[PDB]
């Protein structure tokens, strides 16, 4: 993914 | 009970109360149950949970915790004081006593302790009386359990709580080891994936992982997150997650879109899943929800169904917006053949009437009635609109080429030329 | 009556009416006097423009235009028919004065009628009644002006309302040439100076147009302005306009970023120049606008520094300028990434380091506005704040590996295909 | 049409  | 609707659980802005109870109405509407109350940034939630709600404060949660009851949804508060909590001093635990007491008298029934994203080590205080980080979490929060007098609904979002944070797998993982056996099994414990934003939960990894926490999870979805990315909205269906996962969780809350009024598909979608096996068509669901989404807004369904497929899903663009960006891949890629090009030029006019659709949505959303809507949405609608543009625009002028060699920008421009500011620089720097 | 203050002029979502009366405290607080009432696509404003408050808007509205007058600001309300309006047709004219009335009865003294981004062409019934676009705009504007009686400040917006829109060029314009002469003397022209966020807005071409159009213009300023790029704040210095413009100017309003709390800077500063370095003039307005931030009250047991600002306002500076820091900071990070290559250079270690430590900043500076008391000031800057720290962390990264795929969405993968990034 | 800045 990208990112929390 | 089998727990299942939206927790507000993203960073930044968080909705107001008139937004939350518009909330509960839908939930019911749409016969889900439960709303978790977690946003990052209301202050008292994380960054000051040991400070208690003042008195206008007071009223609001009050007022809200009223109308969850009133609408028959399952309010669960949420506290995340995982950053600078001292495990192990008893007045630090006494605080977080008082504060879960305060909530307790305005209405709550339910409760939660989120661990999310926080360093893995502690102070010196706590490697004495803790023997691991995951015993002093089980602690707390068992003490917690017991002291509110065991609630029917309490959760437990651990520090490992998605598949790629388990050091060093999921099954192998000290920490969750730790949880399974030692936290007291009337806590619920929240999962998010393989991942954070997961693509699927496929029903192998919820077993996986059911044996070792010891129970069936309750899975927080960034499925529809946006939080992320400043660009990115989410209007696509439920989806890549198996009807066949139900009988095998506690429950499913989707942690949706910062913009409240772009989470209508997401939750709505969210509810066909649910009641089909309390098998399930995701893009059936999408038609019904955008049917009905259409109601609240002169924009058209097909405007609606082109919006989503633009702003679809995490890991898929929409079909409307896949076909478009294959031919301007197409377009540019044979664009070097300026008899047997009349290829380039009819697909070139079918290009540049897909990008008149979208400007055409944009016009019939800007002059709809629905305000409320057409303002969470504003910037996302205007940044596609005005990308088409410059794209359906540069189509055009590699065709007019056969018969120029002028330059595709003429001369100095208005800013809109040269995106993203600093951001931007930075970013298209990166291989 | 020189005017000088805040447009509300911009797409998007409109500030609410508890934002507006806290603008015309820090109005009367800075010393500048006007609020031009524009926000594109506040319902009745422009789209649904004939329709008439009702009486729940109506009172919203007239509670405003009291708290204008409480604070010793004008307030010009606007409206911007010019989209689907047939120019000739009674019925459109006595829907138009029907509606400035009501708010006339709200309070409101000034009005201003808006003809920007329209399609120059008109239908076939006013082809007939008038000779150019010019003429039918100059028609219904001059009678509105007289129907309310000749108001004081009465201010239009050209659709020739900057030097690249005129048709050839400034002076020999057809458009602007049947404004200056038939427009009425004491109605007031909008003007954003060469473009339509001009870098800079020199004396000369104020000249230039202030010949055609028969007087001094009205700065509708987009220097500050926000709508037209979802990742793009700006709260640098008022800058680029010469204070020698204040003699050949009726006005300035600036039209600023669409999120209320991140135009301090851009205001403070509007009326520091009211009265110029842009560099100190910044400085000035961050070191007040710091007392704003705060840190919340705690009965229990890291608060924004004016380096933290600083740093802030250089990484979302203005339209065609980074801030120092900015700059330096893409500077360090364009010469690391081409030497890269070289993993003596001790050299590169060295500002590797500087560089991290550049980095760290940045994420210490979100760490502390995530903190702070002002939760209005956090949630306009937010995603913006989100978004520099993110690709910092990033680029921070990247450098230490000398030693993302669906990003921006749909929208990002169209753009990266343009070849102009 | 657009209509716009
Ligand atoms: C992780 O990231 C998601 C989206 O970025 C954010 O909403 C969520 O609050 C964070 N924490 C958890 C447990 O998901
Ligand atoms: C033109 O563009 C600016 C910024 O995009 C927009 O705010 C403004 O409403 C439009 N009209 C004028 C006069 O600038």
């Amino acid at each position: 993914s990208r990112v929390t | 009970h089998f727990l299942c609707g939206v927790v507000e659980g993203f960073y930044g802005r968080p909705w107001v109360m008139e937004q939350r109870k518009e909330l509960f109405r839908r939930l019911q509407k749409w016969e889900l149950n439960t709303y978790l109350y977690a946003p990052k940034d209301d202050y008292k939630h994380r960054m000051f949970w040991r400070e208690m709600y003042s008195v206008e404060e007071a009223e609001q949660l009050m007022t809200l915790i009223s109308a969850a009851r009133e609408y028959e949804i399952e309010f669960i508060y949420a506290i995340s004081p995982g950053l600078d909590i001292t495990f192990s001093n008893p007045k630090e635990v006494s605080t977080l006593k008082r504060k879960l007491d305060q909530v307790s008298q305005f209405g709550c029934r339910s409760f939660a302790l989120l661990f999310d994203n926080i360093d893995h080590n502690m102070c010196a205080a706590d490697k004495e009386v803790f023997s691991s980080f995951a015993h002093a979490q089980v602690s707390i929060t068992n003490e917690i359990y017991q002291y509110l007098g065991e609630p029917e609904t309490f959760l437990f979002c651990p520090t490992e709580y998605c598949g790629t944070f388990c050091y060093p797998n999921v099954s192998q993982s000290p920490y969750l080891r730790t949880v399974g056996e030692k936290l007291l099994p009337g806590i619920e414990v929240l999962w998010t994936g393989p991942k954070v934003v997961s693509k699927e939960i496929p029903v192998e990894s919820i077993e996986e992982v059911s044996k070792i926490i010891k129970r069936a999870p309750v899975i927080w979805d960034n499925i529809h997150a946006n939080d992320y990315d400043q660009k990115r909205l989410f209007l696509g269906p439920y989806k890549g997650r198996s009807t066949e996962l139900i009988p095998r969780l506690k429950g499913v809350l989707t942690n949706p879109n910062c913009e409240f009024e772009a989470n209508y598909v997401a939750i709505h979608t969210l509810a066909t899943w649910y009641k089909s096996n309390m098998l399930y068509s995701p893009q059936m669901a999408l038609k019904l929800a955008l049917t009905e989404w259409l109601q609240e807004f002169s924009v058209t369904l097909e405007d609606l169904q082109l919006l989503a497929d633009l702003f679809y899903l995490p890991y898929e663009h929409g079909p409307k917006g896949a076909q478009m960006l294959r031919e301007f891949q197409w377009l540019r890629a044979n664009s070097s053949v300026v008899e047997k090009i009349e290829e380039w030029r009819s697909r070139a006019a079918k290009f540049e009437e897909m990008c008149g659709l979208v400007m055409g949505m944009f016009t019939r959303l800007s002059n709809c009635a629905n305000r409320t809507i057409l303002y969470d949405m504003y910037s996302y609608v205007w940044d596609i609109k005005s990308i088409m543009s410059m794209v359906k625009s540069f189509v055009q002028w590699l065709g007019c080429r056969s018969h120029s060699s002028a330059q595709f920008l003429i001369g100095d421009q208005e800013p809109w030329a040269f995106r993203g500011g600093l951001a931007g620089e930075f970013q298209r720097l990166l291989p």
